[PDB]
RNA sequence: GGCAUUGCCGCGAAGCUACCAUCCGCUGGAUUAUGGCUGAACGCCUCUAAGUCAGAAUCCAUGCUAGAACGCGGUGAUGCUCCACACAGAUGGAUACGAAUAAGGCGUCCUUGUGGCGUCGCUGAACCAUAGCAGGCUAGCAACGGUGCACUUGGCGGAAAGGCCUUGGGUGCUUGCUGGCGAAUUGCAAUGCGUGGGGAUAAAUCAUUUGUAUACGACUUAGA
RNA sequence: AGCGAAACCACAGCCAAGGGAACGGGCUUGGCAGAAUCAGCGGGGGCUUGUGGCAGUCAAGCGUUCAUAGCGACAUUGCUCGGCUCUUCCUAUCAUACCGAAGCAGAAUUCGGUAAGCGUUGGAUUGUUCACCCACUAAUAGGGAACGUGAGCUCCCUACUGAU
RNA sequence: AGAACUGGCGAUGCGGGAUGAACCGAACGUAGAGUUAAGGUGCCGGAAUACACGCUCAUCAGACACCACAAAAGGUGUUAGUUCAUCUAGACAGCCGGACGGUGGCCAUGGAAGUCGGAAUCCGCUAAGGAGUGUGUAACAACUCACCGGCCGAAUGAACUA
């Protein structure tokens, strides 16, 4: 297939993206998640907000600093969630988490180098049109993640720089759809076709 | 006791760090944000409180003021941090070639049997045009939000016998970085006035390292909002003279400070009382924002300062307030 | 009575900003360019003295 | 917040609740 | 004053140390209750359903404390030299727009637009590479390209840049086209960069010294 | 610096919840966890809530047939041997915060809402304490943590504070 | 609570129910191969991120287990039904118009005209108007819906059930 499948969870559902993210990882498949507070999830706003803090409560009695540590930074929001369903723990699990890696934003090398996605798990696709969907971002911050911006920011450069690129991709291409379409129909070509190319 | 001042551990050095930094006014040219300083004692102050609505107004009040010996600072480096996902992080430090022996010793715990072999190859990297050492600064004036500048005491000049210089990371709080660096680049190896930080009658936060004792104490602490009343001069005579008192005698007391030397130049008197002990190194911000209270309004009237020998008790001030009591005695004449 | 993070203190100390102590800071700052440039030009001076 | 486990002296005594209901509705 | 289980009294700096004294004790978001704005459901109305404004000592930041002893970065100093040995799963290619999805690419005309005309999608089942002893040795034709390799010119990349392009020449290879030789017997399957001593030199520790520190450590100092 | 025991010893000793049986210490599901060691403390071993019961005009329906086998919801008619420190959490809030209502003019009051952020006193009684009163303050709210702090009262293991 | 009967454990492992004396399957020589039980097939977990029809938004949903307790009800949440009624002789909603004459009925009384009250709630006119459903006034007015009618052009309303 590809040794290396990073993905993007921009439009996913932090669940089902995990699962599926998770799975394989046991099955021996490096992954590589990003834009991470691009993530999203079911749900209102006003949810994903309690469905946590509650989280947030939990820690420890007699030594709060030794418990059940709330990560802020997406990413890890998401980690977690995923860690979660893999025996982590035990050889084979961090033998994988070990497979992992998560980052907010898309820093390179990445940058660079095509993504994807995960049909059986992306907001539309999934979700009954029109219906309450939280999403990361928000999420995150509005319990501690001090960035959302940085990245942001940080952010708008790469989009741009790279459309940038683009272009002169899509000017490059343009020429080849050119050159073949005309050196297209000479024979040879004719031949090809008939079996089919 | 208090749960936010948790572990109430040891503090990592005798140099207790800024934790904050003010913040930006980009319409400004480029200024520093604090100023490094030593302890020393305790004095007595006297002065008519000009605070309107008061129970005290146009009255005399009396007030135990601290003097900080704080000599002018000398910077050696620069440096620009990047905004990351992930906070900060220095991508480059630049230095000054020309540095001092007490800077050096701050690169060797044992500075005696040492070869004083520290900044040589790097100050050959400085011997050209610059090439090497202005990419480092174009570096910089690229990327980097924070520009932070590598600066550190005189202590020759201080009457302590530490005799290793203290480094400190101020940052700067002028608009641009273009204006940051080519504002750090004329004041490489330059000395750095006290006066040209703090002037009188200002909200000024400090830090330092607190007095141990035998766990407890020894902890970083920072009060906040404490007025500077008096910025003096080494050069200027009479520092104990007031526009009133006008009497001429030095702000130290007959025979130094308790602990402390003679204040053979510049310092600043802080009210109240600072953190730590004599001696220790203290580090003054300007107080993060503009607090606008008549507490921070009013402009002081100095009166006299109490320059009595505290080391027992002070009945004089000058050695001119001896003679002119005791008359003369045995081993005069 | 009211906090520090109340909204009564938080509204007074932010109108009164724009003083005095914005314009001082200022009559300062020429202090920074005049003083330590001449700190600049008095070791111009001993280096003029080496130049010689 | 309440919990959505059934601890097993309740989930077996509603068994026990269920029988009750049983001989109650014949008599 | 030699001495008085610390002889008594007057007072005393240094310290032990105290509401028994003095200084200091902050500003931005997002909310609950609630008051609204536009406004449906339900040809009226309605703070609500889609929206949206303000708002509690709340919340969450800012600020304050510590810094993960297995979180990280930048920067200073030379490891260098002489001998003796020791050697969690690659198998054609991670094949770069962004945003929307009651919408979008891509192409074209410009009246430069939320503009028109054209067209695509309904899976990567694609695309690009892909023939030669696990890939040899030699003969031409046609192109003036493709590509490998150390060099060289210039430029870009700081989020974890640690790569990505380009210019010039040299040198291979070319399956674009045609050739000329070799393959056996492998026998009918069993994938086929550390040590242990020296030498020169950077530094730390111990020992000493200082006390801002101290149960002991640790910490701070100073010394060719 | 030397000399040098004994008692004791199945085995180890992190939390949270579940493990039906006044059984959790090994199990189940989680949180987690970095070698090595010294000094402290006196540290541990689907229960219920607010409006009584009795007779009745009640009056939707269900009663083998369906008001008269008879029950029957909210209402309305009749009688009538304890209590002094120091930690933590709960909201069912006494004050402080902001609102909503009141013939609330103003000042003050009453009722109600969001809220646990921050606060919550001192004196005469003890034949078994099983009662209370004026003095202040913004107000002097109620409770839980079982033999809470009765191994603070009339040389077993480790949490924690720190230190290398 | 007591009595009788029939099982289960007791002398009993094995799969399942996250874990377990009482539940679900299944009573055991050592193996290989096949098929299943009970229980499951997002991931932890072997097994359809299967197909098909619907239903549900919960400010700590639900997966709670003879549907048994807190449960009788509440809700301008929502989907379906049942039984009464209007419906191009124009319904529902909606601005518009009338909403009257004995009469400002009669006792109560400073003042009562429908509207602070007490007992009747009549009669005439019409398309329809209550001796009156509220706002308001010292009392009147004006407004009001209820009942018609016109302008519009179709399905609407009530009580309940699940």
């Amino acid at each position: 297939v590809e040794p290396v499948v990073v993905i993007d969870g921009k439009g996913h559902l932090v669940g089902r993206l995990a699962s599926v993210v998770a799975k394989q990882l046991l099955n021996g498949q490096k992954i590589v998640v990003v834009r991470a507070e691009e993530l999203n999830i079911s749900g209102e706003f006003f949810r994903n907000k309690l469905k946590y803090h509650d989280f947030l409560r939990k820690a420890t009695a007699f030594n709060k600093t030794r418990g059940p540590f709330h990560f802020r930074a997406p990413s890890r929001i998401f980690y977690k969630a995923l860690r979660g369903m893999v025996s982590h723990k035990t050889a084979r699990g961090k033998a994988a988490l070990e497979r992992l890696k998560v980052f907010e934003g898309i820093p390179p090398p990445y940058d660079k180098k095509k993504r994807v996605v995960v049909p059986q798990a992306l907001r539309v696709l999934r979700l009954k049109p029109g219906r309450k969907y939280t999403t990361l971002g928000k999420l995150s911050t509005s319990v501690g993640w001090k960035y959302e911006d940085v990245v942001a920011k940080l952010e708008a450069k790469r989009k741009v720089s790279s459309a940038e690129y683009y272009a002169k991709k899509r000017a490059f291409t343009k020429k080849v759809a050119s050159a073949n379409a005309t050196a297209a129909e000479s024979d040879v070509a004719k031949q090809l076709a008939a079996l089919g190319y | 006791g208090h749960l936010g001042f948790l572990p109430r551990k040891r503090a990592a050095s005798i140099r207790a760090r800024v934790k904050a930094f003010p913040k930006d006014d980009r319409s400004k040219p480029v200024a520093l944000t604090s100023f490094l300083g030593y302890k020393a004692g305790m004095t007595t102050i006297v002065r008519d409180l000009d605070r309107p609505g008061s129970k005290f107004h146009k009255r005399e009040v009396v007030e135990a003021v601290t003097v900080v010996d704080t000599p002018p600072v000398v910077v050696v480096g620069v440096v620009g941090y990047v905004e990351t996902p992930r906070g900060l992080r220095s991508l480059t430090t630049v230095w000054a070639e020309h540095l001092s022996d007490e800077v050096k010793r701050r690169f060797y715990k044992n500075w005696y049997k040492s070869k004083k072999k520290a900044f040589t190859k790097y100050s050959a990297k400085y011997a050209q045009d610059g090439a090497g050492i202005e990419r480092e600064l174009a570096r910089i004036k690229k990327y980097a939000s924070v520009v932070r500048v590598l600066v550190h005491t005189q202590i020759r000049k201080t009457p302590l016998a530490q005799k290793k210089a203290h480094l400190a990371e101020i940052q700067l709080n002028g608009g641009s970085i273009s204006e940051k660096v080519d504002w750090a680049r004329e004041h490489f190896e330059k000395t750095v006035a006290v006066d040209s930080v703090f002037e009188q009658n200002e909200m000024i936060d400090a830090i330092a390292v607190t007095k141990g004792h035998g766990q407890r104490g020894y902890h970083s602490r920072t009060s906040i909002n404490h007025k500077i009343y008096r910025v003096g001069k080494g050069d200027d005579e009479a520092n104990g003279a007031t526009s009133f008192d006008r009497t001429k005698k030095t702000i130290t007391p007959m025979g130094g400070f308790v602990h402390y030397g003679e204040i053979k130049n510049d310092f600043i008197m802080v009210k109240g009382c600072i953190p730590g002990n004599r001696k220790r190194i203290v580090t003054l911000r300007k107080s993060l924002y503009t607090n606008t209270s008549r507490k921070a309004l009013e402009e002081v009237s100095l009166k006299w300062i109490d320059t009595a020998s505290k080391f027992g008790k002070g009945r004089f001030q000058t050695p001119a307030e001896k003679h002119a009591f005791m008359g003369t005695l045995k081993k005069d004449l | 009575a009211k906090s520090l993070r109340a909204s009564s203190h938080l509204n007074a100390k932010s109108v009164k900003r724009r003083g005095v102590f914005q314009k001082a800071v200022d009559a300062r700052e020429q202090r920074i360019s005049d003083k330590l440039k001449e700190d600049l030009l008095k070791q111009k001076l001993e280096d003029l003295k080496k130049k010689e | 917040r309440q919990s959505r486990r059934t601890s097993t002296k309740l989930k077996e005594g509603i068994k026990k609740k269920a029988s009750a209901h049983r001989k109650k509705e014949k008599k």
